[PDB]
């Protein structure tokens, strides 16, 4: 299916 | 393994893909994990080989697309089509920031031109927004002298120094005292919506004598600009007095409804800056039609 895979994640608030 | 790199205003996300991956794979994955629901308004932003700011197709595959080559592949998930009136058709809050923020970046990068009365009450909503109240204590002479307010043509014309614009601001934000955050990011929206290059996408074309000219495409039509004057437009096309739009390979061709006019001809640098005009044109009738029905 090819679905993307979250590797990373900033939140800038 | 295929990194990619997807940006918000406020958010990084970084995804590793497959060959078979689909820029609607991707655009579901970044808009779920930040929770947006009115899709219709964002894309995903990239550069490509030539060097071109383009929009990710959704039907096809990430990889098929001509992706500038970097490690982290990147992509700035960012508004491709902008309302007419942001009050009637910003619900969400994640939609509404993301909006403010995308704008007041381009405003102060000097990318929409803007006067300089209109540039500081802006910077003035902008301040109520991130700082709430100003506070006589908490807020002490000085607290914007870190916070970029202006755009740097505003300070161009420096008939005030660094320290009075800052005061001025100051002035501005004092009185906006009951304004919660929100709405204060949406006065900022209301007043930033009615600049004249707000919401215009810039093509580099050439008419047939070989003189250079702008296209503008926007939510109400397309627009001719002399290459010298990105304010003011010079012809105007509203969707409504089209009779047709086309083009083959490099000419494109306007054809207005009143049928005695001339056809307006233009020429781009290839083919697929005709195909990306098209695309932002079938993209804006539709909003522009879905409006009103």
């Amino acid at each position: 299916d090819s679905e993307p895979v979250l590797k990373g994640v900033k939140l800038h608030y | 393994p295929i990194n990619v790199r997807v940006t918000t205003m406020d958010a990084e996300l970084e995804f590793a893909i497959q060959p078979n991956t689909t820029g609607k794979q991707l655009f579901d994955q970044v808009v779920k994990t930040v929770g947006l629901r009115e899709v219709w308004f964002f894309g995903l932003q990239y550069v490509d080989s030539k060097g071109y700011s383009t929009w990710l197709k959704l039907n096809k595959k990430v990889t098929q697309q001509d992706v500038k080559k970097e490690n982290p592949l990147q992509f700035k998930f960012r508004a491709k089509f902008f309302p007419e009136d942001v009050s009637e058709e910003l619900i969400q809050e994640i939609t509404q920031r993301l909006f403010f923020l995308q704008v007041k970046e381009a405003i102060l990068n000097d990318e929409i031109y803007c006067p300089p009365e209109t540039a500081v009450l802006l910077a003035s909503y902008a301040v109520q927004a991130k700082y709430g109240d100003y506070n006589k204590e908490i807020h002490k002479p000085g607290y914007l002298a870190n916070d970029r307010l202006l755009p740097q043509r505003v300070l161009e014309q420096h008939k005030l120094t660094k320290e009075q614009w800052e005061e001025r601001i100051q002035n501005w934000h004092e009185e906006h005292r009951g304004m919660l955050r929100e709405d204060s990011m949406m006065e900022y929206l209301k007043i930033a919506q009615d600049l004249e290059m707000y919401g215009v996408n810039y093509f580099e074309i050439k008419n047939k004598k070989g003189t250079e000219l702008w296209l503008g495409v926007d939510a109400l039509g397309l627009n001719i600009y002399e290459h010298d004057d990105k304010l003011t437009p010079k012809i105007g096309f509203p969707w409504s007095e089209i009779r047709n739009i086309s083009f083959n390979d490099k000419k494109f061709v306007i054809k207005p409804i009143d049928k005695k006019a001339p056809d307006f001809v233009f020429y781009a640098p290839r083919l697929r800056i005709n195909k990306r005009i098209l695309a932002l044109c079938m993209g804006n009738h539709e909003l522009y039609m879905r409006r009103r029905k």
